């Protein structure tokens, strides 16, 4: 736990800066598209309908 | 007539069949023994396409026309003027096609140079033979082979395709295109670079291969070198040919409907075929 | 004489079939085989002595 | 090590990329929270 | 079995290769890339350098934005879901302005908008890449076969999406951006204008493409079957012609009793690629235009037979 | 803000003018065409309808 | 305001004229072609209704 | 945190400015064309029926 | 002091007439615009 | 002095004439919304 | 130093400045938040 | 069990890392997957009927 | 039996260990997943039924 | 008939054998599941009228 | 020695690769009892 | 040999392996009596 | 060498025959479990 850092020793900060950056992103808006797609967690459409702005 | 430089070459042997027998040429051609094979199946084809027109009755050469024999016939003989001139033809053409790749390998030997040549040609031939010979015994008839004509071998192609619906579906034709798109997209970059480097602005002398190297990797990243060039040209023209002839090959044989509805086993995929909305759902 | 990329590839096509079957069997569709038999054969094929 | 970092330096490295990821991980706790007290999935 | 020149059995690296300067601005050039040893087996190994500047930037993003609003459209056309995306990414289609609206701008954006959106950003992109190709040349002083070259594929293009539209009076006539749906506008255009295999214009693109194919075969195979002599150096086979180059001569007036140079052998290659889509272009200008039956067409020209 | 301006000791000044060029260009194109495909926006079709003209 | 001629020093004018006269003709001819293909302002037409050269 | 500013060692700045600005366009575009597909948020549909604009 | 070679009188000189052209160009384009909305407003 | 071979008066002096520009060009364009807002409000 | 070339003191200087970037951008974002809020909550 | 680490001068670490990464991630997602795609586990679904969401 | 020690004199250790890790993880999916498509087996359904959740 | 590792490469003729070896037991295995008659996890819901 | 690792450099990068291990696994299981909890599979 | 391996790395690479190979057996031996108490397959 | 091949060759079939034996033994246990002759 405290040795841990050691990891940097081992791997080049550029390429796991990036490689992690691209990865929180793709996961981030998978996630969010996931929720879009799913009827009970798409907060735009639920909002229209707490509103009724559906008409 | 020899080019300037020819005289030096014209040396004996490399024959294949025939030693000195036909080890000649007729003014640029080079004869040999599959030089002789050669023009006598080629003129034997050609002399029984004209007599197939007497037959046909027609003299314009765009409505000549030699079918194969009818369904009914099977893989059997027909009749000569009825499929069986279409028949002998074919056999004058295989035995041209092939007597002309067996003179290429005997000029490669006289010449010292690599096979490659012969050997490109030889997928043509087979190419070829997909669809005259080797699907039509697969199908049982030589009426699914096409008819020796300008516009009548089109209509071949057109009810062919057809009868599977759109024939853009087929995979390996979507596959065989892209490598034909590509050739021929790589033979135009090709061309240009050679001469863009021999033809420079005008005063300017020769470009160097490293100028070619520089424009393309100015101009997208990367520079595939002179003899990958080549190396691409060859590969891209002989997959788009294999891939032409494995199309056909399974085409009637072990597919059957509408290639558009082979697409179906990927939408169909059980951990997404139910699920609502896009365009299948 | 057989290269070693030569009997690579030789056995790799092998394995392709049977992992391939293996896959299509267990996951119950043979594009479960095509795409583990694909990866399995071609990282094998890849990786010559 | 085949980065060629002293130790030094990959210690001094890691307290920064450590504490880019505490904040990082607040932010996303508040939001779960936020996002299940406004509609939770349990 | 001998070795015959199709992957290379030992490979060299040595630094990386920045190429010739001339009038490159040096400023726009990027650093080298990394090398890619699974390339190196075929051809070169290294990626790298870019030359960016101001036509690259602007083709660049513009492409990019051609590209991202498809894209969009077909994350819409999916509902966003993520496992539809995958499911039906061949079967999404951003497709041109209805019929009623003709040329007119005033298409929805659902109905046709995005893909008047969508096709200006790649009419940008593809010719300012043409002038970038143009430009690329002139700094290295080379000759500009190979922006003259790429016209002729815009030519086909541009009547495609662009003429063709507007001669025929409306955007329905254009082609929709999505893999199978090009397809379907592709056989359905023959249909519509009655077996495009009798356009005398479809069938020289044909015959030019197949001899592409052709020459490209026999040019690969030749070089290579002469290489043992160093015939892939061919700048060096047109200022002193050696016997890579005569040998390839020879076999080709041996074989077929005519022959080509090493620098003549790329003008048929140039022109061979060039008339494809030249000739195309033709074919389908006149489609609709000038022939909605090419069939009929032919029957009155000698090229089918009559009813 | 009073050191924005060392931007310039960072970038090309010809390729920030030459990149934000062709971005508000490519914008601005974008948004006019919105408008048009806009049923409510399109001030050709708006006037057409004012005065009675074809549309 | 008083330095925009400071450019001159930065771009070339032969870029620079070529570059604004291909994009001003682009943009007229875009113009003219969407008032054209617009029925309430094809001049053309509009004069085939004016002195009935119609029918 | 106080650190941070170190990542300008480890990635060139220039790089890092044009990657994170076409991001940030990319992104926003992305959000405006959802709100825009979004019937209960396309402000240009909202204010039209609004003002009466469309019949 | 600059990247083209332009001296900066000769940028001067040059923006002169350039900024001339143009206000000669825009200069017929008010009187286009100005002539088509007084024959056919669009607004 | 930086990357770009440019001074630190060369910076100040280029930024001054671009945000000369950034301003004017807003400006019209604040005055374009304005005028389009007053004709044909969207909110 | 580090990857790059900047130093410290480089480095230290042009953070600061991407982070007056940083905010300011952030804070119009905030403000645009809020009024879209104000005008049609999304909760 | 004493001597495992052995492995370590048998592969590099820095390979054996990015393999293991890959590995990990792709198994979590085959398990989440599975879940989804399984009626008593859909953790959206079952929400969404214990709140009613639905209809 | 004592000599099956010799395997490592003729097969690399490196390329025996990865072809072991790569069959062990095949032959472990292949069969949870033939146990999953067996209902018998099927440890998420047998579940569904115990405890009621499909209904 | 020890011959044959001077013959062929042992670590060649391992390979093979592993593999096919492996195949083989695995075909046997697969083809006797698609049997109604010795599919063991079949039968054993039978058995224990587990379905 | 293949990878150079010295058997001090492997008896160190093992004890903090196994550290990881333990850490990543233990979080594992409290994820695994909460979803027993939750909803039992067995 | 054809990797160089000494008698001694030769068996005390295999008798770590051997650990692996027992330890991860008897694992599996145990994973199997726990689905056979809950469930036997025969 | 003709040495090692002998020894190689009695590993080889020490092994061969200890598989063999498991097969002796499993076709024995599954014509228990349920005849197929
Ligand atoms: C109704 C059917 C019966 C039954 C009837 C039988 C019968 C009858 C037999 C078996 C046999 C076996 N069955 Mg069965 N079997 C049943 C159900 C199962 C189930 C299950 C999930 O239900 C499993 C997992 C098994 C598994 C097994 C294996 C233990 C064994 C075959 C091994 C083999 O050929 O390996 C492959 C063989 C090799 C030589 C290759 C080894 C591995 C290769 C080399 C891959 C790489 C390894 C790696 C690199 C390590 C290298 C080592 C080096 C020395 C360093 N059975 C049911 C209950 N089973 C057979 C047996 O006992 O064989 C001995 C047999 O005859
Ligand atoms: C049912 C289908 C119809 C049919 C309908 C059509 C139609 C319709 C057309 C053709 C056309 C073509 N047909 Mg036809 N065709 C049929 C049957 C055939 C058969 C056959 C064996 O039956 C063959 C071999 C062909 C062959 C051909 C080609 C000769 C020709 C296309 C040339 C070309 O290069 O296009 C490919 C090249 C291009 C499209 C040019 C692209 C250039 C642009 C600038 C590229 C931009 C790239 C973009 C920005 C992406 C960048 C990505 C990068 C990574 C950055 N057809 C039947 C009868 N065919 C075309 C033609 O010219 O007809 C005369 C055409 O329009
Ligand atoms: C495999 C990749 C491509 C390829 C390669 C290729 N072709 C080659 C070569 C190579 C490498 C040669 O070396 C060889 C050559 O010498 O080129 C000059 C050849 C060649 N490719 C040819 C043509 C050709 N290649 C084609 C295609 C392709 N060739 C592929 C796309 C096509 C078409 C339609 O796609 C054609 C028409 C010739 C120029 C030449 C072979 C010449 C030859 O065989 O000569 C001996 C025969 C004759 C002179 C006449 C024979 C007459 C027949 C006996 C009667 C006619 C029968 C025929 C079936 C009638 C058809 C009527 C049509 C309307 C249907
Ligand atoms: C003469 C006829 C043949 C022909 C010729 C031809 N084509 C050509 C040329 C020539 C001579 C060129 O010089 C030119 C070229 O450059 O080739 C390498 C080109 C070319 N032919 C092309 C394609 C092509 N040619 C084709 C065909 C043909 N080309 C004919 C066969 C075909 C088909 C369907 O048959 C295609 C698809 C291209 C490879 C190229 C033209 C490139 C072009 O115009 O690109 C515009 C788009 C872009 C520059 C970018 C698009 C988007 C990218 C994803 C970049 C994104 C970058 C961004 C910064 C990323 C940011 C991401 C953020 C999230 C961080
Ligand atoms: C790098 O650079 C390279 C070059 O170069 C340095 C090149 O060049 C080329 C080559 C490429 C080009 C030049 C580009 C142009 C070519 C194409 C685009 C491809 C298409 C080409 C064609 C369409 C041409 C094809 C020509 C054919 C098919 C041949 C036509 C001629 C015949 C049918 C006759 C052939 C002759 C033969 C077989 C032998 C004849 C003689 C006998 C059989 C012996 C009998 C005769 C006698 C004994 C005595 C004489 C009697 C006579 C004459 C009549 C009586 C004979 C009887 C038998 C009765 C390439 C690729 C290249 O990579
Ligand atoms: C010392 C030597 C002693 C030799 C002893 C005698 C051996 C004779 C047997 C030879 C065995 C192999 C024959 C081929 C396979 C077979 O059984 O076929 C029998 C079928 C008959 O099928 C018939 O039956 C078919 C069904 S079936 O196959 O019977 O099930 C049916 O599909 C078809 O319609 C029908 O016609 O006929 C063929 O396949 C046709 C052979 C064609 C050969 C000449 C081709 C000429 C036409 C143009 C093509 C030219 C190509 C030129 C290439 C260079
Ligand atoms: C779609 O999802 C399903 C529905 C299928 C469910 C399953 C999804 C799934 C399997 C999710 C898994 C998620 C995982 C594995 C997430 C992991 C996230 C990680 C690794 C996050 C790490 C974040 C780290 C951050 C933000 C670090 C930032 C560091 C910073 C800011 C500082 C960097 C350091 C420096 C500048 C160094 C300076 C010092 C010197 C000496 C130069
Ligand atoms: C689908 O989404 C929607 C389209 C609906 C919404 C998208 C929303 C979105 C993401 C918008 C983003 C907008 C941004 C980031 C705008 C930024 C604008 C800026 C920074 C503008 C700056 C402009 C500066 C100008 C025009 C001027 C500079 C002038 C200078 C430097 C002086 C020198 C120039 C000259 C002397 C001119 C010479 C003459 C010519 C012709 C070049
Ligand atoms: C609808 O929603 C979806 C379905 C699409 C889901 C989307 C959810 C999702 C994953 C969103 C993710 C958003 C993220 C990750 C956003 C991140 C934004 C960031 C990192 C913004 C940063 C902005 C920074 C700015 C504006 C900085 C500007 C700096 C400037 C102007 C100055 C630069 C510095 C200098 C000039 C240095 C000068 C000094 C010297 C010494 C040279
Ligand atoms: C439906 O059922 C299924 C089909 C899904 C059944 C699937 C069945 C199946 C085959 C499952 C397989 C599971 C396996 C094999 C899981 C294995 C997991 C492992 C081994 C996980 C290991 C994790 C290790 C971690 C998190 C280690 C982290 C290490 C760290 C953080 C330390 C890094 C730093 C250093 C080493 C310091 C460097 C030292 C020096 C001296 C430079
Ligand atoms: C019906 O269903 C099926 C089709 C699946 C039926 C069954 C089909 C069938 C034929 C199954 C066959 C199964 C077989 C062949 C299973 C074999 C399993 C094996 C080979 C297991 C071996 C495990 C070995 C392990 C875990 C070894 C680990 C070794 C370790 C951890 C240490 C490695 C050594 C070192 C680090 C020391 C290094 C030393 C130095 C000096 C550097
Ligand atoms: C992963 O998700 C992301 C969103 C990040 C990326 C998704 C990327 C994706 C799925 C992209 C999909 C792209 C596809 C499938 C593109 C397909 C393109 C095809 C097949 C195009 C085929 C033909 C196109 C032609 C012929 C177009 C010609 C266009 C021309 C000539 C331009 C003419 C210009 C106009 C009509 C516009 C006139 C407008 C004005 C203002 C004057
Ligand atoms: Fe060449």
């Amino acid at each position: 736990m405290s040795k841990f850092y050691k990891i940097w020793m081992i791997f080049d900060p550029r390429r796991v800066f990036v490689a992690q950056g691209v990865f929180l992103f793709l996961l981030a808006v998978m996630i969010h598209l996931i929720l879009l797609s799913t009827p009970s967690y798409n907060w735009l459409e639920i909002s229209a309908a707490k509103y009724n702005r559906v008409a | 007539a020899l080019l300037s430089f020819e005289r030096k070459y014209r040396v004996p042997g490399g024959t294949l069949v025939g030693g000195n027998l036909f080890d000649f040429w007729v003014g640029p051609f080079y004869v040999g023994f599959f030089g002789v094979a050669t023009f006598f199946f080629a003129a034997l084809g050609i002399i029984l396409i004209a007599w197939s027109a007497v037959l046909q009755g027609t003299w314009n050469p765009q409505l000549i026309s030699v079918y194969p024999p009818a369904l009914e016939y099977g893989l059997g003989g027909a009749p000569l003027a009825k499929g069986g001139l279409w028949q002998i033809i074919t056999i004058c053409a295989t035995g041209a096609f092939v007597s002309w790749a067996l003179r290429e390998v005997e000029i490669c030997r006289k010449l010292g140079i690599g096979y490659h040549i012969p050997f490109a040609f030889a997928f043509a031939i087979l190419a070829y033979l997909t669809l005259v010979l080797f699907r039509p015994v697969m199908m049982g008839a030589w009426g699914y082979a096409f008819p020796y004509g300008i516009w009548t071998h089109l209509d071949w192609v057109s009810n062919t395709g057809y009868t599977y619906g759109n024939f853009h579906y087929n995979p390996a034709h979507m596959i065989a295109i892209s490598f034909f798109f590509t050739n021929a997209l790589a033979l135009a970059l090709h061309g240009a670079l050679v001469l863009s480097a021999a033809n420079p602005e005008k005063g300017k002398e020769m470009r160097t291969p490293d100028h070619e190297d520089t424009f393309f990797r100015d101009l997208v990243g990367y520079s595939i070198g002179t003899l990958g060039i080549h190396r691409l040209g060859l590969l891209l023209s002989l997959s788009a040919v294999f891939f032409s002839a494995l199309c056909m090959i399974i085409t009637g044989t072990i597919w059957f409907d509408q290639w558009v509805d082979w697409w179906q086993w990927w939408v169909k995929l059980p951990w997404w075929a139910n699920i609502p909305g896009g365009i299948n759902g | 004489e057989v290269s070693e990329f030569a009997f690579r590839l030789m056995m790799a096509a092998v394995i392709f079939v049977g992992v391939g079957i293996m896959f299509a069997f267990a996951g119950g569709h043979w594009f479960v085989g095509l795409v583990v038999g694909g990866l399995v054969a071609a990282f094998f094929a890849a990786t010559p002595n | 090590g085949y980065t060629g970092l002293t130790d030094e330096q990959a210690q001094e490295l890691h307290s920064v990329y450590m504490s880019g990821l505490w904040l990082f991980s607040a932010v996303a706790i508040v939001a779960h929270l936020a996002v299940y007290i406004w509609r939770p999935w349990f | 079995a001998e070795y015959q020149n199709i992957f290379s059995q030992v490979q060299v690296r040595g630094p990386a290769d920045l190429g010739m300067t001339e009038d490159v601005n040096l400023a726009n050039r990027s650093g080298v890339g990394p090398f890619s040893t699974l390339l190196g087996w075929f051809g070169n190994a290294q990626l790298g350098p870019i030359y960016l500047g101001s036509l690259g930037v602007l083709s660049l993003f513009s492409g990019l934005m051609w590209f991202f609003t498809i894209g969009i459209w077909f994350w819409y056309q999916a509902g966003w879901n993520p496992a539809v995306f995958l499911r039906d990414l061949f079967f999404f289609s951003l497709e041109p302005p209805a019929p009623e609206y003709g040329l007119s701008f005033a298409a929805p954006l659902k109905e046709g908008g995005l893909w008047l959106i969508a096709s200006f950003f790649m009419f940008v992109a593809v010719w300012s890449w043409w002038g970038r190709t143009y430009l690329r040349a002139q700094a290295l002083g080379m000759g500009k076969h190979t922006a003259w070259a790429f016209l002729s594929a815009i030519w086909l293009w541009m009547v495609l999406g662009f003429i063709r539209p507007i001669l025929m009076g409306s955007w329905s006539e254009a082609v929709p951006y999505g893999i199978f749906s090009h397809l379907d506008w592709t056989n359905n255009f023959s249909l519509v204008h009655g077996n495009l295999f009798y356009n005398p214009f479809h069938g020289l693109s044909i015959a030019f493409l197949y001899g592409s194919a052709l020459l490209f075969a026999m040019h690969g195979a030749t070089i290579l079957a002469v290489s043992r002599f160093g015939g892939e150096r061919e700048l060096e086979q047109i200022a002193d012609r050696g016997t890579a180059a005569e040998r390839a001569a020879l076999f080709w007036r041996w074989t077929m009793g005519f022959n080509a140079t090493m620098e003549g052998i790329h003008r048929w290659a140039i022109w061979m690629a060039v008339l494809v889509t030249l000739t195309g272009g033709i074919g389908i200008l006149l489609s609709g235009t000038v022939v909605d039956n090419w069939y009929v067409w032919g029957q009155n020209h000698g090229m089918a037979p009559l009813n």
